[PDB]
């Protein structure tokens, strides 16, 4: 995250760490939906031009944590993948359209202080949440420069007009896609960086005052750019898939 | 979704607020 | 970089 700050403790219960087992290191974020259910982008676990390829058994993912080296003994809980589901339309070779990916849990993780679900939005919660200026908030442990944090980081920023992501890359957007960030004229800054793909782009129901999960960290061109935006996953337009792999192979 | 999701036990739960939500929800006019 | 993790999670 550039241009972010420490979150606080417990700030993003459902803020997950996907971990490579060998080497040891920090591959992305995630977002814990369920007891067994854990949500990213689909290419934090595949992308073939990079050679890029996981099976489960590569992967941990560390939730509850805070610091971004530690293990913190009595608060994080890690945990092994029993099945990976990567969307079938999923588009690696062009833009990354449908930029999502499911990951079910060996067995439940408990729920604690720091370890909890955040929501999945309904279709009125995204009509009238996912709008141009309203501030969604951005989490993760990736660099803090185009270094690297102690501890998780949060930055929130405003959602862009869609003319306006179009007009900023030669990228082909897609209605999967939304983005956001500071225009240059705005002055304050901030965006998501190597390290915090995956993790979740969330806003706070002014109408229920739950947390849910608009968006995934999908791609950008640099970070904290100015007169680029950050791309994010749009969640609820993939929740048909997301609900049909969970009720088909979730218990 | 799970009945108790996005309510976070630090923070919702206790009625405590985080030192930026209010940003957020000052943008939802 | 990372502290060791719990061998039984390996
Ligand atoms: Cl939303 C978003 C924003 C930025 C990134 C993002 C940008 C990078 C690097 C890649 C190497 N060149 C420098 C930038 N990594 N991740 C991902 C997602």
């Amino acid at each position: 995250i550039v241009e972010g700050s420490d979150a606080e403790i417990g700030m993003s219960p459902w803020q997950v760490m996907l971990f490579r087992k060998s080497p040891q290191e920090l591959l992305c974020g995630a977002s814990l939906i369920s007891d067994r259910w854990v949500l990213t982008a689909a290419h934090c676990l595949l992308y073939p031009p990079w050679d890029k390829n996981f099976t489960e058994n590569d992967l941990l993912v560390r939730i509850g944590k805070h610091s971004r080296t530690r293990y913190e003994r009595n608060i994080e809980k890690i945990s092994m993948l029993e099945k990976i589901y990567i969307h079938p339309r999923y588009n690696w070779r062009e833009n990354l359209d449908r930029d999502i990916a499911l990951m079910k849990l060996k067995k439940p993780v408990a729920f604690s202080d720091y370890i909890h679900p955040v929501c999945l939005p309904d279709r009125e919660t995204a009509a009238s949440l996912l709008q141009a200026g309203y501030k969604g908030r951005v989490t993760g442990w990736g660099n803090l420069k185009e270094g690297q944090p102690s501890v998780l980081q949060v930055v929130n920023l405003p959602i862009v007009e869609r003319p306006v992501c179009k007009d900023s890359t030669r990228i082909r957007i897609t209605d999967n896609m939304f983005c956001a960030g500071y225009k240059p004229d705005e002055g304050k800054r901030g965006d998501a960086c190597e390290g915090d793909s995956g993790g979740p782009f969330v806003m706070k129901s002014p109408f229920n005052n739950r947390w849910y999960q608009m968006g995934i960290v999908s791609w950008g061109e640099g970070c904290d750019r100015d007169g680029k935006y950050g791309f994010y996953t749009h969640v609820f337009r993939l929740k048909k898939w997301i609900q049909k792999v969970i009720d088909q192979f979730g218990e | 979704g799970e009945a108790d999701c996005g309510l976070r036990p630090l923070f919702e739960k206790k009625s405590l607020e985080d030192k930026t939500e209010r940003e957020l929800l000052e943008s939802y006019i | 970089d990372f502290e060791e993790i719990p061998e039984e999670y390996l």
